[PDB]
């Protein structure tokens, strides 16, 4: 009941939100039920428990990205009452979403288009799904069916679309897709949608850019942590599998003792297979900590790749010419952890990371000055140094001398301003 | 909002006058008269009517006293109110007969709380009203004795008897209950429980529906469940549901040709009717 | 438009009060099966003040985390808001479809657990079968 109710409130409610917000509603909600005394899985993992490997692929094969974020939201489209609403600045979601319905022949329109309630009852009348884009100008005749009013007479089901009467066709889907992030929606539309949201943020971030780093310098890790996840629900349906397997086998040989040798091959292996579940089941929380130990040596670098890109969109407030996308980042990040010289012969674990740390800032300081003007080099260089300093420990924050240097210098202080010494002048003074 | 000031050159014709809400001394008159024309159907109340009059005027005073514009932009008072209470109370006593000032107060306070109260928003000025309302009737019928302000409950309901008399909370929480029942198996198949303040709400969508009344305006977050109670309210007393569906390429003369039909169908049939449309069916101010 | 707000009777019908989310959390959940009979009863959570028992059962504790969950969604909101903004209201149907999905992926994975056990409880039996036939 614990674990159903929270995964329950995370597909429902936990949407819209990056994924430091459901986090943070994840953990309160976990909070309660343990004031609750509520029997919940512990560090229960949304990702594989609403899902098991089998669908994970094909979205990966169906043109989805490999974040957590884009995962869970996944699920969220997979999953749903209330028709889904997605906001994404990209366009990786759209074309996952239609490489997904591509069988049940999906249909693109927008509501801009005069064809628009066209296709809307044509998709009505053969159950094909239908994704429409600019939900901006919200179209207020797709009411009916958000509400999903069903007018059941005589043996079958009916909808009201304007003046007009329709027969609702079963397996009949609507998607929802915007591309500008920044957008007020009516609260009427909002209660009628699940929002699931794509847009990048200093967490969704942070989370690829730690989990590529625990990929690349640490395959060991990466593969713990793996087995973690399929520790809940895929090791024990392979499991099942191929005890399904035996069982198949036993009835088809009828426990000949001529045979015993063949069954007793699979059952040694089937004892061998649960030992290591067992050995992982035993092992779980030293793994944890393991794995924990290793994110936090590893936690800086990420935080310091979210700022240095977020940096990179910002830098566009400077001049027109500053536009850089997160696909630019991303090279950046990839030549940096594999092709990098410095690290041709490095094996301590430490060494590593701090030479891809110093390798990164310099690549990021290097492609970004390429492309910008020699008066703004100074000023990305000191904006990478603020980085580097955030980053680094055993230093202050030098938060109150940073806020003097910048802002700090524009206060009312003209009152008592003594001509002082010869040399100091009345700005000087 | 929506107005535009009138231009110089047309104004210097036209001299204009600035006609106020009523003064207490003119609102007391006026419905002072309807209540002696009201009164008069039972002739055991009618020393009552001056009195009753002067009540609802002192109420409707410290009602438009605070509740500003300022506080909220529903908190607005006009003698519309009065007599919309007046038409209520005359609309309740058509009926009941040979009634004592038991009931007339207790029609008077179940009006006031239906016109004063409902519109409120925070807690603290529901159970102001409630206490104002209490202590105007005390204050000007002291000799009643105290058995119907302090009556919680304060509920009517046509549905059970024969005419509107005061019913009891959960002899009608149980009615209810078998209609909804009997509602949700005829349309809506989504279940709905009733809970307090739904009952409430279906009380006063009641009342409201059944005067020679206008217009229900209804205030409150989406999907919280105004349209589906207006849906069901109508469903019992025998209202047809006329719902427009808008689009992108909606225009104005489809409004007016929705209007004159449900006009017809309302006037020229005598069937009754409740016409639903929330804000996505409006676009433009005309 | 004053005129408006003036020309009708006018009713506020707010967002569901906790009492209100507490009995549709009930009703809407009436048909599973979430009776636990061992159920250590702890202390504390209030959300909702009219608890039916003083000591709560497995029943009204989930629902409580029901409504808990939905009053931490509006604080939630409260908050991103306070700190610059962008947020979408949440109404009573994003309880409703709360309730919904929790209800269906609960018979879902209750079903799935019955269905594994039964198997296991058939590969059971016919192992026993088997041990039988090779003792013979
Ligand atoms: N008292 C209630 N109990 C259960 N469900 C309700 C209740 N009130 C409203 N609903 C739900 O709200 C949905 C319709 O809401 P609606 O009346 O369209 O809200 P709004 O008036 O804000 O548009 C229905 O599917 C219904 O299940």
């Amino acid at each position: 009941a614990g674990d159903c109710l929270l995964s329950a409130a995370f597909i429902a409610y936990a949407g819209y939100f990056d994924q430091q917000m459901r986090q943070n509603l994840f953990t309160t909600w976990s909070h309660h039920l343990q004031q609750a005394n509520i029997q919940f899985r512990t560090d229960i993992a949304r990702t594989e428990y609403l899902s098991n490997a089998d669908e994970r692929l094909r979205w990966q094969a169906s043109s989805l990205p490999a974040d957590d974020l884009c995962t869970e939201n996944a699920i969220m489209l997979k999953r749903f009452n209330r028709y889904p609403l997605i906001i994404d600045p990209s366009g990786q979601a759209t074309e996952f979403i239609m490489n997904e319905y591509k069988d049940r022949k999906i249909t693109r329109t927008s509501f801009l288009d005069d064809a628009f309630r066209k296709n809307l009852e044509s998709a009505l009348r053969f159950g094909n799904p239908l994704l429409v884009q600019d939900v901006e100008s919200y179209d207020p005749v797709l009411n009916p069916v958000l509400n999903r009013e069903v007018r059941r007479t005589g043996g079958r089901v009916l909808i009201t679309l304007g003046d007009q009467d329709i027969d609702l066709s079963p397996s009949f889907v609507i998607f929802l897709s915007t591309r500008d992030p920044t957008v007020e929606f009516p609260p009427d539309l909002c209660s009628r949608v699940t929002f699931v949201n794509f847009t990048v943020t200093r967490s969704s971030l942070q989370s690829q850019c730690l989990n590529e780093v625990l990929k690349a310098e640490r395959p060991d890790v990466d593969e713990k942590r793996s087995d973690l996840l399929k520790l809940q629900g895929e090791f024990q349906l392979r499991l099942r599998q191929l005890e399904k397997s035996l069982l198949q086998a036993l009835n088809e040989v009828k426990g000949r003792i001529l045979d015993d040798d063949t069954i007793i091959t699979t059952l040694e292996n089937l004892k061998r297979e649960a030992a290591e579940v067992t050995r992982k089941v035993e092992e779980t929380d030293i793994v944890m900590q393991e794995v924990e130990t290793v994110s936090q040596q590893y936690l800086p670098l990420s935080t310091a790749c979210s700022s240095i890109y977020f940096t990179m969109e910002s830098l566009k407030q400077i001049h027109f010419l500053y536009q850089y996308s997160l696909q630019f980042f991303l090279d950046i990040y990839h030549n940096v952890l594999y092709e990098n010289p410095n690290l041709k012969g490095v094996t301590d674990h430490t060494q590593r990371l701090s030479i891809i740390t110093k390798d990164l800032f310099q690549v990021a300081f290097n492609r970004v000055a390429r492309g910008m003007l020699h008066q703004d080099h100074i000023t990305f260089a000191m904006l990478l140094a603020r980085i580097k300093l955030k980053g680094t420990v055993g230093e202050p924050t030098y938060d109150a001398e940073f806020q003097h240097f910048l802002r700090g210098n524009e206060i009312v202080l003209s009152a008592g301003s003594t001509p002082r010494i010869q040399g100091l002048t009345v700005e000087q003074a | 909002p929506g107005r535009k000031p009138l231009s110089h050159r047309f104004l210097r014709h036209v001299p204009v006058v600035y006609v106020d809400y009523p003064g207490p001394a003119s609102l007391t008159q006026i419905y002072g008269t309807f209540n002696r024309a009201m009164l008069r159907l039972i002739p055991s109340l009618r020393t009552y009517a001056e009195p009753l009059t002067a009540a609802m005027v002192e109420f409707y005073t410290m009602s438009q006293e605070r509740f500003t514009q300022d506080t909220q932009p529903h908190y607005i008072y006009s003698p519309r109110e009065m007599t919309r209470w007046v038409r209520g109370i005359f609309e309740a006593l058509r009926p009941l007969e040979t009634l004592p000032v038991e009931g007339l107060i207790r029609i008077w306070a179940h009006e006031a709380l239906r016109l004063f109260q409902d519109r409120l928003v925070e807690d603290e000025e529901r159970r102001w009203t409630d206490e104002n309302i209490d202590t105007v009737a005390l204050k000007h019928f002291p000799n009643i004795d105290r058995e119907k302000a302090m009556s919680r409950p304060i509920l009517y309901s046509n549905w059970l008897s024969k005419d509107y008399i005061p019913v009891d909370q959960e002899e009608l929480r149980d009615y209810v209950k078998a209609r909804l029942k009997v509602f949700y198996e005829e349309e809506l198949d989504v279940p709905l429980v009733l809970f307090n303040e739904v009952l409430d709400h279906v009380l006063r969508i009641d009342r409201i529906f059944r005067q020679p009344q206008g217009h229900l305006l209804l205030i409150g977050v989406s999907g919280a469940g105004k349209t589906t109670l207006s849906r069901f309210v109508a469903w019992m007393n025998g209202l047809s549901v006329y719902q427009i569906k808008v689009h992108r390429k909606y225009t104005g003369e489809d409004f007016d040709e929705d209007l004159r039909t449900v006009l017809r169908r309302s006037g020229c049939k005598n069937e009754k009717i409740a016409f639903i449309m929330d804000e996505s069916n409006v676009l433009d101010s005309g | 438009s004053p005129a408006l707000f003036n020309r009708c009777v006018l009713n506020w019908f707010g967002d569901w009060s906790t009492e209100a989310l507490y009995q549709v959390g009930k009703e809407f959940t009436s048909k599973m099966d979430l009776e636990k009979p061992n159920y250590i009863v702890p202390d504390y959570m209030p959300v909702v003040y009219d608890k039916l028992p003083q000591p709560p059962s497995h029943r009204e504790a989930i629902v409580n985390s029901c409504v808990f969950v939905h009053q931490t969604l509006h604080q939630a909101n409260a908050r991103l808001a306070k700190r610059g903004g962008r947020t979408m209201a949440i109404t009573p149907r994003h309880y409703l479809d709360f309730i919904n999905h929790y209800a269906n992926l609960f018979h879902e994975k209750r079903s799935e657990l019955e269905e594994q056990q039964m198997h296991l409880n058939v590969g059971l039996r016919k192992i026993k079968e088997t041990v039988d036939q090779v003792e013979e």
